[PDB]
């Protein structure tokens, strides 16, 4: 459907996340937690009842009538967790998180606020520029004609290389800052 | 409130959820025992896995992550990614 | 102060202090504790000021516009005549936009002062806001945003002649 | 006199002083939010002298202190009206404003943009001050206005959020549509009275007054959540929980209903619009309540609540019985900031969770804040001599025994007992049964800020209604004489209502899965209507604001 | 059986609930791949100029320029008057204008006539 | 008048003879110094305005316009300084020249005691206006606006031309004052219709009108930041003020010409602000928004009532202030990301807070929240047009939604959300900025605070 | 290829040669001295003063005298039994309306 690594969902894939989906939409149904784990059980029961289905197009077809299933008896508002999408604290610290290039912007006078903090911060900079074009040369010799297939990065081979596309993953701000 | 995570107490109860599991016995149990290959689960197994430790932490693993933790130190590494430990 | 014929004012009527249970009330002891901590300071410096005020006593005045011929006098098209008739008229259409400002002053606060029985009580103020309203609607409504004393005699002329067509058609 | 007018003064410079405080710093702010609640504290101490002192002679006035314009007939001045309403407002608006700040204390430590917090929050508290001591029109939509304003600043408060700018605007959306209803009566006002004091309206007292009357129900619409413009009260959770306690619960949301108890000489004259106030409130406070049987966000649930309860002061409003209403809005402050404050406890006790379904076995774990829900709920249901029977029950004894919209004051009942279902919802889901959050406990409330925070709010709701109710005139005849059938129906339908939802409680440990019957699926989405408006009428909008609007006309035709 | 979801404008069909998302044919991996190759692509080309530290401004995104470029140049040079343009052009060009101009000509034409027949009450109506 | 127009024109010696590095410190001084002096205006009279001179007056109307002229200049040389920092000398010194030039033409346009000397410093203030927009709008695509240009010289200033030559000839005069006294009514007529259509059509289209604002968003998007600054506070409000002049000549058929034209405004706030919401430009956005404004103004001097002109010149006032404030916030955001596209730089309160501070000031003053100028003159003008017809209300309160609207959601978009993460040149604000800023907003704060000075001639 | 052409000059940033700069000019002590100028004469000079003289203006308009004047004819007509404001703004006996 729509994933950064494969182009598709497997059969596999697509019947896990049935599975999770409609133990999720459950959960919410079915509030409390014995009862929850009862009801649990026994669709454990119904998703291994046709786990050995070796007919991808009988499973195919179980499958979307499985999805029509779980589309009749969801629940309107199922519980999603706070900082999960749609949930009531999610993307709430994201005012906080400020990017860090934002600390080259002080003034020296708060910059000697914290002397040892931007005295390593210099020498962490001085390795992402040292890195930089290694790590360039490093996928430029590495990518296939045409471009990159999939959107996934090779890592560090080379002993005192750096992983390529690395600094804003490494210096991303902290979930609560 | 909210009291910091470490890789002792995420490790702890990471294996502290699935020695509470009647398919996995708590003398073979490691750190790096495979779910599929040495305990011998189910990938059903495994999304269960997956969802108890949302159940025990409180946030939301996604599918394309959940699809691909394999051991309990995978999980503990990627707890540690979506809560910045040991600061 | 003011003028009290302008601004009326009725006879205040206050009712004794009539306490009837034991217990003492808050409000007299910080009604006293208001005149000795909050009046007197104010006081004694209002009285340093009004000493200040009197080492040194100059007036100011109220102008006065003597009137000058008004619109119907000057000839048509004169703007040396008519234009003094126009600033006669603007005065006095300021003038009396703040009669019906002090006429309202003392609807509301006649409605006030009497409180709930404000329709029984204010019958006569709502009388004279009532006639001075139509006189001030008469004299200078629907004029525009370019008013001027041609306006408002063109006004009077068309409402003049109603009044005589209406004391025609009565006879 | 000289102690009235000067005190009432007071308060409200007493309330800006920290607002230049906050605006003249140099340092580092030795606790600021204990300056704010040292303050607002005072000033509920300086604000109950005028109480007191028209509580013993009835002492009303006017402060026309400062000339600001004159539009040739219309004299703008600087006016503050001090009567019964803002007599019994301003000491329970500061009350309960002290009691969320030094919440606030606790419940907003962890954020660094504390001061921007109680300043914005004293900033709401100096507009709603002025909406309510404001005697025309104008001052009264400064105020209004300025609580509109906070009200979006402070849901939009973690700003990089989509849902709560999205709920922001959502409310300034649905304001600025009662806007347009008090910009009506203004207008009505001044073309047909010259006026927009309040005092030659009520002296002139215009017979075809159903224009502005329509202007001013749509303007509580706007403002008090009413149905047709209601669903950014729910929408409004998305801020902080101070914020949802102290201004969508008890002092921003009475706004509307302030306004049309503040205009009730045109209303006790117009018997269409007590008709339309009636149909509209008994609408509101059945659907809100009809809303709330379904919910999992605790926010969403007293919200809804607090809805339903503004539905009910139109309804009361709608009767002619305008005191009772205002009885009921400072009833109603204590135990709906206090229910805000302690699910706000449960909250960030169990980690930012609001959902009730990851709640339970909280009535050992967190025991003050169970004994305050407790004592919310009950005094929310009515509760016989707690604050909310001196006053809700009052509005049942004259909604029965009255020449009444007969379907309105059924729908009047089944809100009284929807009210109990909810309440005993939230108890049951929240405090009763076995636990459902996860395993890591953090669950704490020993902070003297939380618990004497609550504790106040907690005396409120206990003795307020009995105190307030003893110490307010009568200004309408109480109608005590009613059939025993009929004297016994709130309190009656509120039981059938704790039954009825006791049953539907205990069928849910019982081990069976029903699918969801289309009740549950129209409650659960909100009678559909924020699901459908919300994306229609914004479509419907901006397409023709881009192909015919920009596009086909501006851009190539014109 | 089951209540089939109808889909609409404003409310569309589920991923889950299409039926083409089903499809195992080799055409459709191939389109999917080439999709996953040009957004690769795409990412590659952002990423590199993104993590750049050289580069301190803004990564231009022409698909963004050309967006607002669409929105404002392209709207006149590529009109044609036909017959749809014209019949749209003069709905909502000259329709609500001529709806408001006789309800508000109407109305003043009631008022007027009632007030040179002493019928509207324009009592205390001294600011206008 | 001749105490202002006079050190106007002593600043081009001023700023020719200034050292290099000195000629935006020494202009905007002696510029600071004017806006000091232009309070002398304010001896205004109840009855009598203040009238000069043979060749200048100034009554209430005439008085605020001045006092916003003279105090836009050096926030103008305060704005347009830094994107010409490294312009030559000589082409900096042109830009300077220009500016008080066009300052020079606007405090004798609004002066002008009689008709066709206002007709002459009114067609004169677009020439500097021009050549500021052409030589220093960083891009120029003008396909479509010349014809638009050539639309306004036919239907607009010609015929104006044509009618102030024509009264001159029957009246013998276009003294204003002489005017107030020797006015006929202008009846119903064909001859009279079109004098009304060349009396009016000129100041339709600089206000601009609904269906005539096709050269607004095309002039502010591609001109300086000093040229929107003078269009958005000054040059539309020309189109007003002539108006105001004009429509005394013009009675009582404004009574019945006023009928189309106030259609197109009070649908076409509708359809503008409305426009505001689908706005990917920014400054498109501030150019539909001041149509969407002045459409009001234009409706108020129609309907020719006293509350009407109070509202439209203190609306007239406010909005300048306003939208100036709001273009110039606008360039303090395209001087660090340099593109106008709005969902470009986003989240921008997490990076600058007090920024984001003036952004919801003149957020809140373009919603017209009270007791600011923009809600007095919005509100005046909504309670006049109340009092012409009951229904209209309704398209004002509708507008007074989406007006709403699209304020916040330029605040919501720009400086609230996440943060763009491949923008990085994002600098902390500069003392300029913010200064410019607070001229902006303090003068209209404080105006709420005695706003009878700003409420025309017949307060 | 295409012409002879300077390239694109880069975006200068103030704070980089200067890290007090408030953005006035690149030359500090000309960028100083213009803060100077415009926080003097426009907030100090411009704003403080002219607040001060706008607000101690002699009676814009004559609204005040307006009000004591008519503090002067009520009084004169309250007391004379006169009528508060006739209905006719100039006197009926010095108009002549066309006959019919
Ligand atoms: C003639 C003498 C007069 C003397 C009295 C003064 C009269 C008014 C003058 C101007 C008032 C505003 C000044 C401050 C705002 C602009 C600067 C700013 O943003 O500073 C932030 C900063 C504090 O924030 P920070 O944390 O330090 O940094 C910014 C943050 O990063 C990020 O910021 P943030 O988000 O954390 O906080 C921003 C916050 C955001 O808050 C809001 O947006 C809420 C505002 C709207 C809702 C509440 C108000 C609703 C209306 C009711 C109140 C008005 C009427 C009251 C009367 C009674 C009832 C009718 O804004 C405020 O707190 C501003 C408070 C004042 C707001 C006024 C209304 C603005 C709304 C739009 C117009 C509304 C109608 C017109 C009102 C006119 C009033 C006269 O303030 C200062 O540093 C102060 C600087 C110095 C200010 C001087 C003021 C006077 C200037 C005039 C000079 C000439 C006369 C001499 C007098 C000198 C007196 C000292
Ligand atoms: C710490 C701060 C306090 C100051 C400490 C230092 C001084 C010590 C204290 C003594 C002060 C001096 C003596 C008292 C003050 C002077 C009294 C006096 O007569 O002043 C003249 C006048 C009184 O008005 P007036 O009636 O005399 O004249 C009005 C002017 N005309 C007639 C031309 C229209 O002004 C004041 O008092 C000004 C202060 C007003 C206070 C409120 C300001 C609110 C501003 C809001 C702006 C928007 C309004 C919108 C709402 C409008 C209504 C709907
Ligand atoms: C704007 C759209 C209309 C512009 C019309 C052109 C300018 C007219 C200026 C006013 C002239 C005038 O006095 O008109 C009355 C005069 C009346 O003639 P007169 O005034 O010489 O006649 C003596 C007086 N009466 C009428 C009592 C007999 O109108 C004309 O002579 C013609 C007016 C229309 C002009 C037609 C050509 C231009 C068409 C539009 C182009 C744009
Ligand atoms: C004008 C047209 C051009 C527009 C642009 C202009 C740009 C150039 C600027 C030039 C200088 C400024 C000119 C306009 C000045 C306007 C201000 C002015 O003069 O005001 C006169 C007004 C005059 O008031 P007044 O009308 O009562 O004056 C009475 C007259 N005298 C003084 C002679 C007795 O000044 C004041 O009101 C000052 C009163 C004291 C200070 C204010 C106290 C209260 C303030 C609020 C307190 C907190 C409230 C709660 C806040 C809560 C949070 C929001
Ligand atoms: C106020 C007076 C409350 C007491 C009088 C009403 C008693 C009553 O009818 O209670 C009904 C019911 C108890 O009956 P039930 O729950 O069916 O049986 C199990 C018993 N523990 O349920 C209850 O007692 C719980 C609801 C009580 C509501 C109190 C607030 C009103
Ligand atoms: C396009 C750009 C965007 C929009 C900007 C505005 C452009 C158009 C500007 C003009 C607007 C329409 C004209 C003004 C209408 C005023 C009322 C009117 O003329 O009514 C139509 C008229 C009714 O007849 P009547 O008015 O009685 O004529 C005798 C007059 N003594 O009917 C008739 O007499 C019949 C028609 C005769 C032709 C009239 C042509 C002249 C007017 C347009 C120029």
């Amino acid at each position: 459907a729509f994933l950064p690594s494969a182009a598709y969902l497997t059969h596999q894939q697509k019947v896990l996340q049935l599975y999770k989906r409609a133990l999720r939409h459950l959960e919410s149904r079915c509030v409390h937690r014995d009862k929850y784990r009862y009801f649990a059980c026994l669709l454990r029961a119904r998703f291994d009842e046709h786990k050995n289905e070796k007919d991808m197009v009988k499973a195919t077809q179980l499958l979307r009538e499985a999805e029509k299933e779980f589309w009749h008896g969801q629940h309107p508002q199922p519980y999603i967790f706070p900082e999960s999408p749609g949930g009531t604290s999610y993307e709430r610290y994201e005012c906080y998180k400020v990017p860090e290039w934002c600390l080259d912007d002080w003034h020296p006078s708060e910059k000697a606020m914290y002397p040892d903090y931007f005295a390593k911060r210099e020498q962490w900079k001085k390795l992402r520029r040292e890195s930089w074009e290694r790590e360039v040369k490093q996928l430029q010799e590495e990518t296939p004609v045409g471009g990159p297939r999939t959107e996934a990065l090779p890592p560090a081979r080379k002993q005192g290389d750096l992983p390529p596309l690395w600094w804003h993953i490494v210096t991303r701000p902290r979930e609560r800052p | 409130d909210a009291p910091p995570l470490t890789l002792e107490g995420i490790k702890d109860r990471v294996l502290y959820v699935l020695k509470l599991y009647d398919k996995i016995d708590p003398e073979k149990l490691s750190v790096n025992s495979h779910f599929m290959k040495d305990l011998g689960l189910d990938s059903l197994d495994q999304v269960e896995i997956i969802m108890a430790m949302e159940d025990e932490f409180g946030f939301e693993i996604p599918d394309i992550d959940a699809e691909k933790l394999m051991c309990p130190q995978e999980i503990v590494d990627y707890i540690a990614d979506k809560k910045d430990v040991y600061e | 102060s003011w003028d009290k014929d302008v601004y009326p004012e009725p006879p205040r009527r206050t009712p004794a202090p009539s306490p009837q249970t034991s217990l003492p009330n808050p409000i007299t002891y910080l009604t006293k504790a208001f005149d000795l901590l909050v009046d007197r300071p104010v006081t004694l410096v209002r009285e340093f000021i009004e000493r200040q005020h009197a080492k040194n006593k100059y007036y100011y005045y109220h102008r006065e516009f003597r009137r000058v011929p008004d619109i119907t006098e000057c000839h048509e098209k004169d703007v040396l005549c008519m234009f003094e008739a126009e600033m006669q008229w603007k005065r006095d259409y300021k003038v009396d936009q703040e009669i019906v400002n002090i006429i309202q002053e003392r609807l509301k606060a006649c409605q006030q002062r009497e409180g709930e029985s404000h329709r029984q009580n204010c019958a006569k103020e709502l009388q004279q806001f009532t006639q001075v309203v139509k006189a001030y609607q008469d004299r200078y409504h629907d004029l525009g945003a370019h008013y001027s004393a041609r306006k408002c005699l063109a006004k009077q002329k068309q409402r003049m002649l109603a009044e005589r067509k209406a004391t025609k058609e009565a006879a | 006199m000289n102690l009235f007018s000067s005190l009432t003064l007071v308060t409200l410079i007493l309330l800006t002083m920290p607002i230049a405080a906050i605006n003249f710093n140099t340092h580092k702010f030795t606790n600021y939010p204990l300056y704010v609640k040292t303050t607002i504290s005072c000033a509920f101490i300086t604000s109950m002298i005028p109480t007191m002192m028209f509580i013993h002679t009835g002492q009303e006035m006017i402060i026309s202190n400062w000339h600001w314009l004159t539009i040739q007939t219309l004299k703008l001045s600087l006016s503050f009206k001090m009567d019964f309403f803002s007599m019994m407002f301003v000491p329970v608006a500061l009350f309960v404003t002290w009691s969320i700040m030094e919440f606030s204390m606790w419940y907003m430590h962890s954020d660094p943009n504390i001061n921007q917090f109680f300043k914005y929050l004293l900033l709401f508290l100096i507009t709603m001050l002025i909406l309510v001591t404001a005697n025309n029109l104008f001052q009264l939509f400064i105020g209004w206005e300025g609580v509109g304003i906070m009200s979006f600043l402070l849901i939009g408060w973690w700003y990089g959020r989509t849902d709560a700018n999205t709920a922001a605007l959502q409310a300034i959306l649905y304001n600025r549509i009662g806007d347009i209803g008090f910009i009506l009566a203004m207008a009505w006002f001044l073309i047909n009275l010259n006026t927009w004091d309040l005092q030659q309206i009520f002296m002139l007292n215009p017979n075809d007054s159903n224009l502005p009357l329509m202007g001013l129900i749509l303007a509580a619409t706007g403002k008090s959540a009413q149905f047709g413009l209601h669903p950014w009260l729910p929408s409004a959770m998305e801020g902080p929980t101070p914020v949802s306690a102290l201004l969508h619960s008890s002092t921003m949301v009475v706004a509307g209903i302030f306004l049309l108890i503040r205009f009730y000489p045109l209303t006790e004259n117009n018997k269409f619009g007590q008709s339309i106030m009636l149909c509209l409130g008994a609408m509101t406070t059945l659907f809100t309540a009809m809303c709330a049987l379904t919910q999992n966000d605790i926010k969403k649930i007293i919200a809804f609540s607090t809805s339903s309860q503004l539905g009910l002061m139109m309804v009361t409003i709608g009767i002619n019985q305008p005191h009772l209403a205002f009885l009921h809005i400072c009833t109603h402050a204590f135990f709906k900031a206090m229910l805000f404050m302690c699910s706000g406890s449960i909250i960030h006790s169990l980690n930012d969770e609001q959902d009730i379904r990851k709640m339970g076995g909280l009535f050992k774990a967190m025991p003050f804040t169970t004994t305050a829900l407790i004592i919310g709920s009950l005094a929310l249901t009515g509760m016989p001599f707690l604050t909310g029977f001196y006053s809700k029950d009052l509005i049942i004894e004259s909604a029965n025994t009255s020449y009444t919209n007969a379907w309105a004051l059924l729908m009047t009942l089944v809100a009284t007992s929807f009210t109990a279902i909810y309440s005993t919802r939230i108890i049951f889901f929240a405090l009763l049964g076995q636990p459902r959050f996860p395993t890591l406990i953090n669950i704490n409330e020993n902070n003297p800020f939380l618990i004497n925070s609550i504790k106040r709010l907690l005396i409120g709701s206990l003795f307020a209604g009995f105190i307030i109710s003893n110490n307010i005139p009568p200004m309408t005849i109480p109608q005590m004489t009613m059939p025993h059938y009929l004297k016994m129906t709130a309190l009656t339908v509120t039981i059938l209502g704790f039954i009825l939802a006791l049953e539907i409680s205990n069928t849910t440990h019982y081990l069976k899965f029903n699918y969801p019957s289309n009740t549950f699926k129209f409650s659960n989405l909100l009678g559909y209507y924020p699901t459908i408006m919300h994306r229609l009428t914004p479509y419907m909008n901006l397409t023709m604001s881009q192909k015919s609007a920009s596009s086909l006309l501006d851009l190539i035709w014109l | 059986s089951f209540p089939k979801y109808e889909p609409s404008r404003l409310a569309s069909l589920p991923t889950t609930l299409d039926p083409a998302e089903y499809d195992i044919s080799s055409e459709t991996r191939k389109a999917q791949a080439e999709r996953l190759a040009i957004r690769s692509r795409l990412k590659r080309e952002y990423q590199l100029q993104y993590n750049d530290p050289s580069r301190r401004g803004v990564v231009e995104d022409p698909a963004l320029i050309r967006w607002t470029c669409a929105r404002s140049a392209n709207v006149y040079p590529n009109f044609r008057p036909n017959t749809k343009t014209s019949l749209l052009g003069a709905l909502f060009g000259i329709g609500p204008l001529i709806f408001w101009y006789y309800v508000f000509k109407t109305d003043r034409d009631r008022k007027e006539k009632l007030i040179q027949e002493g019928k509207l009450d324009r009592t205390f109506n001294i600011s206008y | 008048m001749l105490k202002y127009i006079i050190p106007t024109m002593m600043l081009m010696p001023l700023t020719w003879l200034s050292k290099n590095s000195m000629i935006w410190i020494n202009t905007t001084l002696h510029s600071l110094l004017i806006s000091l002096t232009s309070l002398l205006l304010l001896n205004q009279f109840g009855d009598n305005s203040l009238n000069f001179s043979l060749t200048f007056f100034s009554d209430s109307l005439s008085t605020p316009l001045l006092i916003l002229t003279m105090w836009l200049l050096p926030l103008m040389l305060m704005a347009s300084q830094h994107h010409l920092s490294k312009e030559n000398l000589a082409r900096k010194k042109l830009f300077i020249s220009m500016l008080i030039l066009l300052q020079l033409f606007l405090i004798m346009t609004f002066t002008a005691t009689e008709l066709i000397f206002f007709y002459i410093m009114f067609e004169a203030t677009l020439v500097p206006t021009l050549i500021i927009i052409t030589r220093w709008g960083n891009q120029t695509e003008r396909l479509n606006a010349g014809l638009y240009f050539l639309f306004y010289t036919l239907a607009g200033s010609l015929p104006l031309l044509v009618a102030l030559i024509y009264i001159q000839n029957t009246m013998g005069s276009l003294n204003f004052l002489i005017l107030q006294y020797w006015v006929q009514p202008m009846p119903n007529s064909w001859s009279n219709t079109f004098m009304w259509l060349a009396c009016m059509m000129a100041f339709m289209v600089k206000m601009p009108l609904y269906g005539l604002h096709l050269w607004l968003p095309k002039a502010h998007v591609e001109a300086p930041i000093a040229g929107s600054m003078v269009l958005a506070a000054i040059l539309l409000k020309l189109g007003g003020y002539g108006m105001m002049r004009i429509t005394l000549l013009l009675n009582p058929i404004t009574d019945f010409m006023a009928y189309p034209f106030i259609m197109l405004s009070l649908w076409g706030m509708i359809m503008t602000s409305s426009i505001c919401l689908r706005q990917t430009d920014l400054k498109s956005l501030i150019a539909y928004s001041s149509v969407s404004h002045m459409a009001l103004v234009i409706v108020a001097i129609l309907i020719q009532t006293p509350w009407s002109y109070m509202g439209a010149t203190a609306l007239m006032i406010a909005h300048g202030l306003t939208s100036s404030m709001l273009f110039c916030l606008a360039n303090s955001n395209y001087e660090r990301v340099h593109s106008r596209t709005m969902i470009l730089a986003r989240g921008l309160q997490t990076l600058l807070p007090l920024m984001a501070a003036w952004w919801l000031l003149a957020s809140l003053t373009n919603l017209a929240l009270p007791p600011s100028i923009n809600l007095i003159g919005e509100l005046f003008v909504v309670m006049s047009t109340f009092s012409w017809s009951n229904i209209t209300i309704i398209l004002m309160g509708l507008n007074m939604v989406i007006t709403a609207l699209y304020s916040l959601y330029m605040l919501i978009t720009t400086q609230r959300g996440k943060h763009t993460h491949h923008i990085n040149n994002i600098l902390p604000s500069f003392t300029r900025e913010n200064a410019l800023m607070s001229l902006h907003m303090l003068p209209l704060l404080l105006l709420s605070l005695n706003p009878k000075i700003i409420l025309g001639p017949l307060y | 290829l295409r012409w002879q052409e300077d390239p694109e000059p880069e975006d200068e940033n103030l704070y980089e040669k200067n890290p007090d700069s408030h953005g006035y000019d690149k030359d500090p002590a000309v960028d100083v001295w213009n803060m100077r100028v415009v926080f003097f004469f426009g907030f100090s000079i411009v704003l403080v003063l002219g607040s001060t003289f706008v607000a101690y203006l002699p009676d814009y308009r004559m609204q005040e005298w307006a009000r004591r004047e008519a503090e002067r004819l009520v009084k004169y007509r309250e007391a004379h039994g006169l009528p508060l404001m006739e209905s006719n703004c100039f006197d009926p006996s010095k108009i002549q309306l066309p006959e019919d």
